[PDB]
């Protein structure tokens, strides 16, 4: 409805600071074109809810023009629309926005040093990878969470090694980050660190290294597996018994088969119903 | 239902929903609160009030006179619920448009966390799935979605 696209365009320069940002999230939800540039300009105003929602209505339409401008954003006073910015620009996916947000990497807000750590990660830039492995020594948690998603997600061999030494990090979210991540890498390196945190004291932990051991599919894994099917944890025991399936082969086919002889509970009824299958 | 209990353009956006608006801002700044809890209406809730504070955070709560025993019971900062009946409370004691931007003013604040508790309809849970991913906020709940808003930042 181009009249109602027009209207709150011109509603983009009224006096109520509620006008101009509902505005410009409508504007966002409609997703048309013809109201980047004036977007372009809310990302100036006096107001920041109105600047953040402009920089958010810009990430949503997709225009590529938006970025220089969101670029600058990045650096606004406000914490809330450098998120805002950082975002946007991360959703835009445009090569362009990769060194300014490594730049944001080292933010005072720690909410903008993550998105922009999943904005690189999105983005898939191998650019990101050194930077992204110094957050993985962020002093807050979230931030280095972030940073082996991203680094799992863009799947460059560099991040394995940081990752492993991330296994042993104080806070039980990083420790799952970093496993998960270290199993869509793949990098057989890893194998041998996440048979240990299969004796993690975080249930999501154990699970994350049982379900990165399936996707590794080395094979050293077999009998740490074998194992965590008598987990206490349910999950964790689903998992491993997935991640059992995934590694296939006769050596797991012989696990199983003396399993399904000698094995009690949980542990023998996969045994029986993986022999069934094969 | 749809009323607060305790015991700039933020102004501006509160309006929307002007005395009272500058007041139930001043509850928003005032505790500062570092988890928001989702739940039905009563085991959910003491679940959820442990398990974020577990986290050491000081929470509110949401859901749609038990109400005031929350305080005691729990520690909140403030309960919001979702006629007229709220002259009966303010007696005892205790006091086009994007209505998710709360989010934003509630971080700003300090918030940090949503934690979803059981018997959340799916709706829900996507809803407070999706804010915690718009709004770079935690949320504490089988498998990989459970982090979901960690494994796609970006929606």
């Amino acid at each position: 409805d181009p009249e109602k696209v027009e209207m709150y365009i011109k509603n983009l320069q009224d006096d109520s600071t509620t006008v101009r940002f509902n505005a410009a999230y409508a504007l966002g939800k409609i997703g048309d074109e013809r109201a980047v540039e004036p977007l372009i300009k809310a990302l100036k105003d006096e107001d920041w809810l109105v600047r953040f929602s402009a920089a958010r209505a810009l990430g949503e339409i997709g225009d590529e023009r938006a970025v220089e401008p969101l670029i600058k954003a990045l650096k606004d006073e406000d914490s809330s629309v450098r998120f805002s910015a950082a975002y946007a620009l991360g959703k835009i996916g445009d090569e362009r926005a990769v060194e300014p947000l490594i730049k944001a990497l080292k933010d005072e807000d720690p909410r903008v040093r993550r998105i922009a750590a999943g904005a690189l990660g999105e983005i898939g830039d191998e650019r990101a990878v050194e930077p992204l492995i110094k957050a993985l020594k962020d002093e807050d948690p979230y931030v280095r969470m972030a940073a082996a998603y991203a680094l799992g997600k863009i799947g460059d061999e560099r991040a394995v090694e940081p990752l492993i030494k991330a296994l042993k990090d104080e806070d039980g979210y990083v420790r799952r980050a970093a496993a998960y991540a270290l199993g869509k890498i793949g990098d057989e390196r890893a194998v041998e660190p996440l048979i240990k945190a299969l004796k993690d004291e975080d249930e999501n932990v154990r699970l994350a290294a049982a379900q990165a051991l399936g996707k590794i599919g080395d094979e050293r894994a077999v009998e740490p597996l074998i194992k965590a099917l008598k987990d206490e944890d349910r999950y964790v025991r689903l998992t491993a018994a997935r991640a059992l399936g995934k590694i296939g082969g006769e050596r797991v086919r012989a696990a199983m088969e003396k399993l399904a002889e000698t094995g009690t509970g949980f542990a023998r009824k996969v045994a029986v119903n993986y022999l069934e299958t094969h | 239902a749809f009323l607060i209990v305790k015991g700039p353009s933020a102004i501006a956006f509160l309006k929307q929903f002007h005395e009272k608006a500058e007041r139930f801002f001043e509850l928003l700044v005032r505790e500062g609160v570092e988890a928001i809890i989702i739940a039905r209406g009563e085991r959910e809730i003491e679940q959820a009030a442990k398990l974020a504070r577990e986290k050491g955070f000081e929470a509110l709560a949401f859901l749609a006179d038990d109400i005031i025993e929350y305080f005691e019971r729990y520690g909140f900062k403030a309960v919001i619920v979702a006629k007229q009946a709220a002259q009966k409370i303010e007696e005892k004691g205790f006091k086009n448009h994007n209505i998710n931007d709360i989010f934003e003013l509630l971080q700003r604040q300090g918030l940090r966390a949503i934690i979803a508790a059981t018997g959340l309809s799916e709706r829900e849970l996507s809803w407070a799935q999706r804010a915690a991913q718009q709004y770079g906020l935690d949320i504490i709940f089988e498998q990989d979605n459970r982090f979901k808003h960690f494994l796609e930042p970006i929606r």
